[PDB]
């Protein structure tokens, strides 16, 4: 009854159709945020697209599935996952989308060691995108390794929007308990109103990944994760010794606990360390197709 | 991987 109230409204904002009349050869490649991720061939050209697909009857907070609509429309940028066109297919919302072949950068993360000029890549990569999205009042908020894709050829893009809310003069703060809890600002998880400086925290806590393959408290289960992220000083790496000074200095700019004093996207486009960053063919050895 | 919490 609100599934068929809500099918219907999704219906209003979504392309007309149904892309299997395009697609073949479904393959499931994953499971993220709110639903699965297949590639799909494009019959007549033979290039390949991936289709998110988001049961309706699934999500935590349906309305949040508009985001991907919103992101859509109106945010294309080069560091963000290009989405082509978005439908409505029996009780999901389906999304046609660039297809990111290097995977994600959590299977980077889990399975080899990454130098800083790699990491200075993925920030600065990763920066660009907030620096641009932030400007606009977009607060990601579920920065982490399983957001961040790559092409073949290293380059990096923000994938899964679908938690994502705005800010505004007339809606200056977020409140929503929204992201994944070992990735998540200390201020959102105390419940005060939060902007985009929780997307800067989150990129600390995926610098951490980078370096140790892990963020911090992942042993622990998720609701005390969150306390200790709360209550403690800021996490620190396994081993700071593994880590130059100016990535050390780069990463105490990201996990700040007074959100006030966090850097901004803007500001850490202009630090030091991503003075590293090499090009994106810098990233492709690192990938699961080269590695050894 | 944990799963997001909404």
């Amino acid at each position: 009854v609100s599934h068929e109230q809500f099918r219907a409204a999704l219906q209003l904002v979504v392309d007309p159709g149904d892309p299997r009349s395009y697609l073949d050869n479904f393959i499931k490649i994953g499971e993220g945020s709110t639903g699965i991720v297949c590639i799909a061939t494009v019959r007549s050209s033979g290039k390949l697209v991936a289709v998110k697909k988001m049961d309706l009857r699934k999500q935590q907070r349906r309305e949040l599935l508009f985001n991907e609509v919103v992101i859509m429309r109106d945010y294309q940028h080069e560091n963000v996952v290009e989405m082509y066109n978005s439908y409505l297919v029996g009780d999901e919302l389906w999304v046609v989308m660039e297809f990111l072949e290097g995977g994600a950068l959590t299977d980077i993360v889990t399975h080899t060691r990454m130098n800083e000029e790699q990491i200075a890549a993925v920030c600065l990569a990763v920066l660009q995108a907030l620096s641009v999205l932030h400007a606009q009042g977009v607060i990601h908020r579920d920065i982490k390794s399983d957001s961040i894709l790559l092409t073949h050829d290293g380059r990096v893009k923000l994938s899964d929007f679908g938690f994502c809310a705005q800010v505004s003069k007339e809606v200056p703060r977020r409140k929503s308990l929204v992201g994944t809890p070992y990735w998540m600002a200390p201020e959102l998880i105390s419940r005060l109103p939060y902007g985009p400086e929780v997307d800067i925290w989150s990129l600390g806590i995926m610098v951490i990944e980078m370096v140790d393959g892990e963020p911090p408290y992942f042993n622990e289960p998720p609701l005390k994760a969150m306390k200790m992220i709360r209550d403690n000083l800021p996490p620190r790496l396994k081993n700071l010794h593994k880590v130059s000074p100016s990535l050390k200095g780069f990463l105490d700019r990201l996990l700040v606990r007074d959100p006030a004093q966090r850097a901004t996207a803007a500001e850490l486009l202009k630090h030091p360390f991503l003075a590293k960053a090499g090009p994106p063919a810098s990233i492709v050895p690192l990938m699961r197709q080269n590695r050894t | 991987r944990p799963k997001p919490l909404v």
